[PDB]
């Protein structure tokens, strides 16, 4: 079920001015781009979080520490 | 400490529907805190890492997003790891991404390595959902079981000498790599100072030094501050993560630093493709993208 | 309390290698706890039940086994349910077993009924297995919110006024059915005395009237014994379990006893069956077998 | 579900039903279902210890007797200042089961200048580990494994 056939896309283009000593390379070859789940497949959305309800609950556990 | 039944157990939900929990034991739980701070704790705060190396971005507890990684990335030992923190809040599922990543690091730990993010924080998971689904899914003792160990998670890596790695960015206050070395674990991250500024500050085109961070937190710092921390040091790269970006990685300052971004479609609210950045052993960086599909 | 999503996960593990674990929540768990108990208080600790009836004895955590019981009696509420006792200790699944009980005593009830067995007892499960699993897979302080539960159990049943159910079996000081009616929960189960005997005594062919049992605990009585009582009160049968028996059932005193035991090669070292005796209507008394294939 | 089941002989005619029994054995064939084998079922335990069990519990009705308080201690490079002993039931108690009290108080030490623990007193449980019931060594690497504020529960009678 994980979708193993990556497609290919443009890589990263050639650079024209490469700092002088630099060690690391950046590749020019084709970027792999792997399918993962759409938002239909895996729901991301998280209704149960509340900052604003957890900061009055924390202030209090403070104010009792 | 069974690790490699906690690994099946958290496993064995491949080729599920996203969103089935795996329940493990609150004493197999604290067990992954107790022996992956011990880890942290006799490891560098600031990690010395050689490529290759796989660098992941944000994950905030989208778990199969995080299978997704390693399914295509390779799984740990086959690849080298490293994470750039943000593991909890938010997602759902922060206890399985955040027990999964502590199993690896206890079982592979010379291969596998998760820096601090700003969320690896108590008062910042205390409210943006971590301490609910840990009050919810256990209990409270396991939430302040789960800070003594964020409180000893490295803060910075080195990879070859070139890459410089960590969740948030550079402080105006650093000047040398020893004031990162000389921090002492556990700790908090404060409100400002050195380690508030790794682990919140952004990068920004607009701001030519150093700028005021909309978040109310930290700073923000330009393409000129990143050429001089650079040259300063010795350095080719900054690798960081922290900000959303549309194709899951995104260069600034020419590309003297990238942002890395591992969860895609965050949160239900951005279209943004994940990705990953690997380092051969030549020092030869590339792009892998996970773009969820239509 | 979430009861069908906690029914729903408690039976996905059908089809399952046995020995596979569901773990809920400890608040999932706990919720159980209290709103069985609240249950078990409003109903008499001497049941008064009706035709058509199921009825099983020990469990002892054996989940796999007890769900192929409901699988071949028919899941509640196809089916009304009395158990003897003993679902807790020996067993690897008394977590499982206990909760799957409790779920379908809530969901159903006027239709399904637990017993007290000589094991729902914190003096016992403290050392025959049930603390043990509960602190590995929860903590000490789930295990005494259970026997806050198992301290409101029922004690006994009589079915249609004319069969008596308890876990052990008679006591020498047993007299008046209002001696049961009147004992106050939450108790404990004392070293001595009638409650002791209820949940303890067993039926012995050697003994005359009331003997020593082997146990160290309660006593032993014979078949004299049983006729006596039975005619006293006007009773056709008792039903109790709390022995290993070979064919999962097993008649004393001509059919005036019968011992059920329900947790088929019991602990794996002992090759028995399980039985459950159905009750019709009519009082038709009929034993249905749960044999370990070869 | 597993629903084909054999048939054994049923219960016997009885020769004297008692005159005015109202409940009735049947004496048809009694069916017979099909659960797990031994090979596929393992209902073996082998982590039931009764004898290990009955020490730990004796230590625990012991600590519900007693006046139970959280006390936390910034640990620091002198450590907690604290050195435990292991105490447990009778003259042949073992090393295995064990209550963990307080033997000494560091001077200057991080205990000492909280002030609230004292000799004598029983360490309950540290960072949500019980130390009731556990070999010295268990306690000893529990609290050398200790790192920042510790959290404590502390009895005393
Ligand atoms: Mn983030
Ligand atoms: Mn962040
Ligand atoms: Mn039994
Ligand atoms: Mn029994």
């Amino acid at each position: 079920q994980p979708d193993m056939e990556y497609s290919e896309i443009v890589g990263l283009p050639q650079e024209e001015e490469i700092p002088a000593n630099r060690k690391i390379k950046f590749s020019c070859a084709p970027i792999k781009v792997f399918n993962t789940y759409s938002n239909e497949d895996y729901d991301r959305r998280n209704d149960d979080v509340d900052p604003v309800a957890a900061s009055a609950e924390y202030e209090l556990e403070k104010r009792v520490e | 400490l069974n690790l490699d039944s906690i690994i099946g157990r958290l496993l064995e939900v491949q080729g599920s529907r996203p969103g089935k929990n795996v329940q493990l034991t609150e004493n197999e739980i604290r067990g992954l805190c107790l022996k992956s701070r011990e880890i942290f704790l006799s490891q560098p705060i600031l990690l010395e890492l050689e490529a290759p190396l796989k660098i992941c971005g944000d994950i905030h507890g989208q778990y199969y997003d995080l299978l997704r990684l390693f399914e295509y990335g390779g799984f740990p030992p086959e690849s080298n790891y490293l994470f750039l923190g943000d593991y909890v809040d938010r997602g759902k599922q922060s206890l399985e991404t955040i027990c999964l990543l502590l199993a690896y690091k206890i079982k592979y730990p010379e291969n596998f390595f998760l820096l601090r993010g700003n969320h690896e924080c108590a008062s910042i998971n205390r409210i943006y959902g971590f301490y609910d689904e840990c009050k919810r899914r256990y209990n409270i003792k396991l939430w302040k079981t789960f800070t003594d160990c964020f409180n000893c998670l490295p803060i910075a890596a080195i990879v070859d000498e070139k890459i410089f790695c960590c969740h948030g960015g550079l402080s105006p206050d650093l000047q040398s790599m020893e004031q990162i070395r000389r921090i002492m674990r556990p700790t908090d991250v404060p409100d400002q100072g050195l380690l508030c500024d790794l682990l919140w500050s952004d990068p920004d085109k607009d701001v030519q030094g150093w700028g005021e961070n909309d978040r109310g937190v930290s700073f923000t710092f330009g393409a000129e501050v990143v050429a001089k921390f650079l040259h300063k040091h010795d350095l080719d790269l900054i690798c960081r993560a922290h900000q959303v970006v549309e194709d899951g990685y995104e260069f600034f300052a020419k590309r003297q630093l990238v942002t890395l971004f591992s969860a895609p479609n965050y949160c239900g609210e951005f279209d943004n493709a994940g990705a990953m950045m690997s380092v051969d052993e030549t020092l030869m960086c590339s792009f892998q993208i996970l773009k969820p599909a239509d």
